[PDB]
């Protein structure tokens, strides 16, 4: 169980860390989060009292390094860092354990949730989709625009989502229009699967993470990303039956946990509608239609 | 986006412009079978392909062969006519390629957009007008060729005939919906008013009646007092 140690807490702040969250007050003495499970990426996220605009935070792995969080009083806002001396970060640590300065991270230990939303997200991955490549950690915030919807201004501060376009060239071979633009396999499964991502696992650790990040920082195109890839799956008529199956278990999991109350922005009607009733797989994700009928009947 | 009454005249500027209408391209009858179902016989389309400055109207045939073993026959139907239409622009010469499509039905967007991919440069536009371009196969010379073609064939006609030496393509274009609107609301009238006199002539070149200005001003009140009408006679008025 690994721990994120943080100098101080100058100012009031919610504090999030993966689906959990807790209030800190202006200079209260808080010293950061332990017992954080090893195996999972993680995700430290904040919104300040003042300012419930932006919100931001960074994901990690606490076995790539040692990570500490920073109140910096001129870019405003709590930074990630990673302290290279083990010795300063073993002691700094325990002096915090010892006077009980920390948030215990709090698992129920019957609670498989947050590997059920993050089961194919590597930081490796999270990486190349966010590049600042001289830290191990990446920072993720409400405002940071992707890719596509660049084309559509910074690139450093971009999320490099893989571009997803439903009339392109890409999405459709010449001599097929019609067949390719109502039947999206050949680009699912040869143009994106076989061709860019290599294999479905890396395209459901993008799908979880463009998922994540519009859930815990209302990211728009993150929301998109994640709408589009569950779309092109449901648009193709010929999946491998383990993807159906693994892409129901992955929804049941993201819509269980979104907010009740922010259901009306993260989820775009005419997507899930043409999923779970028009689509090709319409009769294939039985736990995701049954909690999104019981959940969100209105949407439907 | 949408092209409608306050962008009107933007169809007569020197953008070359196509519009399409895909109504008459799967066309069936339906009848009874002899176990008493339900069937339909498809019979010969067309895709009517007009530019509206010109009169040039690119008339592909569709010959019912096109419907053998396909299914979702309405759907294909729209997707062929993207198909026809892409054909078509890449047979033309790039300086009389349409900078615009307008469509005059909506369904027709995205299976347009898709098959004019290598043009992102032409714009694909529906429009808010209610053309009556469904109305051509009520043009003699039009359904002629159509029910003759035994494969399919791409006809061109000026729809003008020879107005254009004497009036606007703005007032053509008047002319042309005000008589094609007459067919749709009531074929047999129109076409009574039209060619009921038999000392007045179509040339063997043309679509419509040799009028001169004057008898065109007594015809083209005479459909505006028949699609009045029509619209009393449809709602009592
Ligand atoms: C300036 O370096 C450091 C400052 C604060 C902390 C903390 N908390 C660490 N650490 O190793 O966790 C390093």
């Amino acid at each position: 169980m690994n721990t994120v140690p943080f100098t101080s807490a100058p100012i009031e702040v919610t504090i999030g860390i993966d689906q959990y969250s807790f209030n800190v007050k202006e200079n209260q003495p808080f010293h950061g989060i332990k017992d954080i499970p090893i195996g999972h990426v993680h995700v430290i996220h904040f919104q300040h009292a003042d300012n419930s605009s932006m919100r931001y935070g960074y994901w990690f792995d606490c076995r790539m390094g040692n990570f500490y969080i920073q109140y910096d009083p001129k870019d405003g806002l709590y930074k990630m860092m990673e302290e290279r001396d083990g010795a300063k970060f073993e002691n700094i640590v325990h002096n915090f354990k010892e006077r009980q300065m920390m948030v215990s991270y709090p698992k129920i230990d019957e609670d498989d949730t947050w590997y059920n939303l993050t089961e194919f997200v590597q930081m490796d991955k999270i990486r190349k989709i966010v590049r600042k490549d001289e830290n191990q950690f990446s920072y993720v915030d409400s405002s940071m625009t992707t890719v596509q919807e660049n084309e559509l201004s910074d690139p450093a501060h971009s999320l490099n989502y893989t571009v997803i376009n439903f009339k392109s060239r890409e999405a459709i071979r010449p001599g097929h229009e019609m067949e390719d633009f109502l039947d999206k396999s050949y680009y699912l499964n040869t143009v994106m699967l076989q061709g860019i991502f290599k294999n479905s696992s890396n395209y459901f650790g993008e799908l979880q993470f463009a998922f994540l990040n519009a859930m815990f920082f209302g990211n728009y195109g993150s929301s998109l990303q994640w709408h589009a890839m569950i779309e092109l799956i449901c648009s193709s008529a010929t999946v491998p039956k383990h993807m159906l199956d693994k892409l129901d278990e992955i929804l049941y999991y993201q819509i269980k946990t979104l907010p009740e109350q922010y259901s009306d922005i993260l989820l775009n009607e005419r997507v899930w509608n043409i999923c779970l009733y028009s689509s090709f797989q319409k009769n294939s994700l039985h736990n995701t239609e049954k909690i999104m009928e019981n959940k969100y009947p209105e949407l439907l | 986006g949408a092209m409608n009454s306050s962008n009107y005249a933007e169809l007569f500027n020197n953008d070359i412009k196509l519009f399409v209408d895909d109504t008459n391209v799967y066309r069936v009858t339906v009848h009874k079978t002899f176990e008493g179902n339900v069937a339909t016989k498809a019979i010969n389309g067309c895709i009517f392909t007009l530019n509206p400055k010109t009169g040039h109207l690119f008339l592909k045939i569709i010959h019912t062969s096109v419907w053998a073993g396909q299914k979702r026959l309405s759907q294909l139907a729209k997707w062929k006519t993207a198909e026809e239409v892409s054909a078509l622009v890449r047979s033309l010469p790039k300086e009389e390629q349409p900078k615009q499509i307008i469509v005059t039905r909506k369904a027709m967007l995205d299976p347009l957009e898709v098959h004019m991919l290598d043009f992102p440069n032409i714009a694909i536009r529906p429009t808010e007008l209610r053309l009556p371009f469904s109305a051509a196969m009520s043009i003699d010379k039009l359904s002629d060729v159509v029910m003759k073609a035994t494969e399919p064939q791409m006809v061109l006609f000026n729809i003008y005939d020879d107005w254009l030496d004497r009036i606007s393509s703005y007032t053509a274009f008047s002319r042309l919906t005000l008589l094609l609107r007459a067919l749709k609301t009531n074929e047999e009238s129109a076409k009574m008013i039209l060619l009921s006199d038999p000392t007045i002539t179509i040339k063997s070149y043309h679509l419509w009646p040799s009028f001169t200005d004057e008898q065109w001003i007594t015809i083209e009140s005479q459909m505006r007092d028949l699609i009045l009408t029509e619209y009393g006679r449809k709602y009592n008025v």
